[PDB]
């Protein structure tokens, strides 16, 4: 689509988010997002659940909930089904930033009691987001890598200066092993 | 033992129509990354390597444990035939057997030129390792 002709893409814009959030595997909220009719259309609308979901967290839906119970129970959508997403993005947007993560986090903010976090954990490392661990003896979360929800021109960055030394030391070796023949 | 098997070394050569389908078939496929080289854990590679060697070692201490065995055969029946030389030329002055052979020598050839195939690989295999690991000193190298 282009500007002119997003007014007529109303039905399908409706059905791409409540036909993908009946899908509990799809991750990628971003690409939703980036579409020409979609931020022309902006109201009631499911694509205002979206800034709910991908930079906000779990204090802005559950707010949400409290608002309306018909309407995203209306179209397609069950509730508790949306909770373990958005259980998943603020702890997976909390498993970017520190890395060193505590226990007591997870029920101060996701909102479960203390044993809740051992089968939560490993839905978190099945599907493919966020390969964590655990440290249970000394009460930590380490973590391996985490998965980003949208980028900026830091995310660009850190790319770049691991790069670009991590490009220098092959200089040095692709100097040093052609030279021995 | 070194000329006892000569290496002629090889050049690869084709047709142009072999390049053309060398061009033709790159394109058209899948993505098969090539990356099996730099693996950086073999010591089952480099395990059986050296076991296979160290029987045929033990089967080199074989042989040269035998190899006293024939010289004790052979310094007895010496000197037991030189005494039987002092023994039978003392004797007819006062009037007036087998021996053995050796271990076969092809065998003792054979196997220091079977050790000569592990001593060219496994010190091939040695820095063939050594480059990915001192590789990896490079990729280790800026994470603080």
């Amino acid at each position: 689509y282009t500007e002119d002709n997003a007014s007529q893409a109303r039905v399908d814009a409706h059905r791409c988010i409540v036909r993908a959030l009946k899908d509990p595997n799809a991750f990628l909220f971003d690409h939703l997002l980036t579409l020409k009719p979609v931020k022309f259309l902006e109201g009631e609308l499911i694509h205002d659940l979206l800034t709910i979901f991908v930079s906000a967290k779990l204090a802005s839906y559950v707010k949400f909930y409290q608002n309306n119970k018909d309407f995203i129970d209306s179209l397609g959508l069950l509730h508790e089904q949306n909770m373990a997403k958005m259980r998943l993005l603020t702890f997976m947007g909390m498993a970017v930033e520190n890395k060193e993560i505590s226990f007591d986090t997870m029920q101060q903010e996701l909102q479960i009691g203390a044993d809740d976090v051992e089968a939560f954990v490993i839905d978190a490392v099945r599907t493919k987001m966020v390969y964590c661990k655990i440290d249970q003896t000394q009460r930590k979360v380490v973590v391996s890598h985490s998965t980003h929800r949208t980028f900026g021109k830091q995310q660009w960055q850190q790319l770049y200066d691991t790069l670009n030394a991590w490009k220098q030391n092959l200089n040095k070796v692709k100097n040093s092993l052609l030279s021995l023949s | 033992f070194e000329y006892m098997f000569e290496e002629v070394p090889i050049v690869i050569k084709n047709s142009h129509l072999i390049n053309v389908l060398m061009w033709e078939l790159e394109k058209k496929s899948a993505v098969a990354d090539k990356h099996e080289l730099l693996s950086l854990a073999s010591s089952n590679h480099l395990g059986k390597n050296l076991q296979l060697l160290m029987d045929r070692v033990d089967e080199m201490s074989q042989d040269i444990v035998k190899y006293n065995t024939y010289m004790r055969n052979t310094s007895k029946q010496q000197q037991q035939k030189h005494q039987y030389q002092q023994r039978r030329q003392q004797e007819n002055m006062q009037r007036q057997f087998k021996p053995p052979q050796p271990p076969a020598r092809m065998d003792s050839l054979l196997i220091a030129g079977q050790i000569n195939t592990y001593c060219q690989n496994i010190k091939e295999f040695t820095a063939q390792n050594l480059g990915k690991l001192f590789m990896a000193q490079a990729l280790q190298e800026y994470n603080n």
